[PDB]
């Protein structure tokens, strides 16, 4: 579990890029600051999903 | 043991002001945050005992839209100001106060007839503006101790239709809370990620600090429950 | 959008019509305490800025 | 015929019922359509794609 | 079963190969988790035949898309069975009706 | 007057229609108190109630749940599903072992389970399997324990029991004995006093838990949680 603590420490300010094929226009790739959830689905904010 | 439950820590309080404050709890079991927040909001809104101003009488007034010269604002505006009057009485549950003034400018609660049993918390509050000299305002207002909230259409009755010309009615916002909100979020401990973390945002008039109000609400609910808990 | 539309739509007759609220906080209270429905038309004291 | 079957079943004729929100304990002002439906799982399980 | 069906479920479930269908009428003598033994009635049996038919169910096997394939009996001792009856359900079948 | 005071509720009446179905009444309650109390009670009752459940099964001659036995009508998976439905009360132990032996053709029912004097099978009519041959026999051991909420088998094995044996099987444990809760509120008549409410709660549960103990336990938990609020600085 110390690995989980380290993992929570590392990403605290580490943006990641989300991409949806096809990337029709440049909005198709965007940057987000992650939050860690159990499960296996990536969770988006609906507004940007539009 | 099955009886185990993760009691929360009073993880923080953040006072934006004497009236405005936030209180946060972490962690709580799944679904406990919602029930506790909902129950507290209910009790604060509908059952908190308070002291409020309910009637006003003015000699030249028969109805809420009775025209009056000299005063800057309309009668309904002064009614709203009275509704906003922060007042607490420690003595009798029913008190009558009078205000009489002739002066250009604001009519603050500082000019009410003071009494040792009653504290106006915010004397700086303005009831109205009186536009001119040789113009006067004269009123009597009635303050009462009650529980919850009562609007005008609720208090009016045919059993109390025997009213004189000079009687007006004010909504008695006894419960001193001005706003209660709570929101629920996720928190993690012991690699568990199925937990409730609770945030409460609160505003109340200057009668009491919000912490005191929350403690009072908790005590009320516990005293309600007490007849059931056979445990120590 | 559906929620906002419902929240702002008024009706000719509703619970507590015509009363006066000294501030939006009291409007929120009266709604949450259940003594007035959202659609009821009322006079309210409001501050704005420019 | 649907209405007749419902009436013999002692359910509301419109098929909408009143409903309470569990999270607060209050009541939705609008009636809601509650019924029974037939649902399938589509063999695109998340753990096969993550 | 699906509550709001279309009647077609019977034909599709029987016509597919997954379900075991009663090829010869009679009475079900014996059943377990995997074997069915049926006594053919006197008139239906051919001269010189033993008058008994047996079926073995595909208990568990890899389907062509990794799903399960299982056959479960849905009869009990001594129940009469009729020509074309369904003795054993297959995947997504209940009492011989499609059960997706 | 006495605006600062309150009346207090009590369990004025309790009624039982069946071993599973029960009705409880609280009176008197002040305005608005009824709904908040009913909502809190429903929440806590659904979530928290301690329960007794079936966790481990061991059957001779069976190595895994997908196999089949000679004499059983249903598959092993089906009988595990049946056992999951079992409801049982245990008094003296935090975990207990149950034993079952049966032979000969017929249904096997919870009545055939061999039990200790501290174990109550609520509903012996609950079938488990059918034996369809005279020589067929079934002999199994069951492990029963007490816990809150619901725990999946995945996290159960994630508890990492050292040296897991081969011939023992794991199922999900739905401990919670409460199945449905409803509350209703109506105008009271106590001493002809106005603004009083009578609250009623109806519940369907496994016949295990006592309704009165259930409500007292729920109120206990709620008061305990509120105590942390009482302390706040």
């Amino acid at each position: 579990a110390v690995v989980w603590d380290i993992l929570d420490e590392v990403i605290r300010e580490h943006p990641v890029l989300l991409n949806r094929a096809p990337t029709l226009h440049r909005l198709g790739i965007q940057a987000f600051e992650p939050v860690l959830i159990e499960g296996k689905a990536i969770q988006l904010h609906p507004l940007v999903c539009a | 043991s099955v009886t185990e439950f993760l009691k929360p820590r009073l993880v923080d309080i953040e006072q934006v002001s004497s009236t405005h404050a936030k209180v946060t709890l972490e962690p709580l079991e799944r679904g406990f945050g919602h029930t506790l927040g909902n129950a507290l909001r209910r009790i604060l809104l509908s059952s908190m005992p308070g002291c409020a101003v309910t009637e006003v009488e003015i000699d030249g007034v028969l109805h809420e839209y009775s025209t009056k010269e000299g005063v800057q604002e309309d009668i309904l505006e002064i009614l709203l100001n009275l509704k906003g009057l922060a007042v607490r009485v420690q003595g009798k549950d029913e008190v009558i106060l009078t205000l009489n003034k002739s002066g250009i400018g604001p009519v603050t609660a500082a000019d009410i007839t003071h009494d040792g049993d009653v504290e106006i918390v915010k004397p700086q509050h303005v009831i109205c503006h009186l536009t001119d000299e040789n113009a006067s305002i004269s009123m009597r207002i009635k303050v009462q101790r009650g529980r919850g909230y009562v609007p005008a259409s609720t208090r009016i009755h045919s059993e109390e239709d025997e009213r004189p010309i000079g009687r007006l009615l004010v909504d008695a916002c006894y419960s001193p809370v001005e706003r209660i909100a709570y929101n629920v979020e996720a928190a993690r401990v012991e690699q568990r990620t199925d937990l409730d973390k609770l945030v409460i945002e609160m505003e109340t008039n200057g009668t009491i600090d919000p912490e005191e109000a929350i403690r009072r609400a908790a005590t009320i609910l516990a005293e309600q429950l007490e007849a059931f808990v056979d445990l120590r | 959008v559906l929620g906002l539309y419902y929240m702002t739509r008024d009706c000719v007759n509703a619970k507590g019509e015509g009363m006066v609220l000294t501030g939006p906080k009291e409007a929120e209270r009266l709604y949450r305490s259940g003594l007035a429905s959202l659609h009821a038309r009322v006079k309210v004291r409001i501050t704005e800025y420019e | 015929e649907i209405k007749e079957l419902l009436k013999l079943g002692d359910l509301p004729t419109s098929g909408q019922i009143r409903l309470y929100d569990g999270r607060t304990g209050e009541q939705f002002e609008r009636p809601v359509t509650v019924g029974y439906m037939y649902m399938l799982k589509l063999n695109h399980l998340v753990d096969d794609k993550m | 079963k699906p509550l709001v069906g279309t009647g077609m479920e019977r034909a599709v479930a029987v016509d597919s190969g997954v379900t075991a269908v009663a090829k010869r009428g009679g009475v079900v003598q014996y059943v377990d988790a995997s074997r069915i033994v049926i006594k053919v009635n006197e008139d239906e049996m051919y001269p010189g035949e033993a008058g008994i038919d047996i079926y073995n169910l595909t208990k568990y096997t890899r389907s062509n898309q990794n799903t399960c394939i299982n056959q479960m009996p849905c009869v009990s001792l001594g129940e009469p069975v009729e020509r074309g009856d369904v003795l054993a359900d297959g995947p997504s079948t209940d009492l011989g009706e499609l059960a997706l």
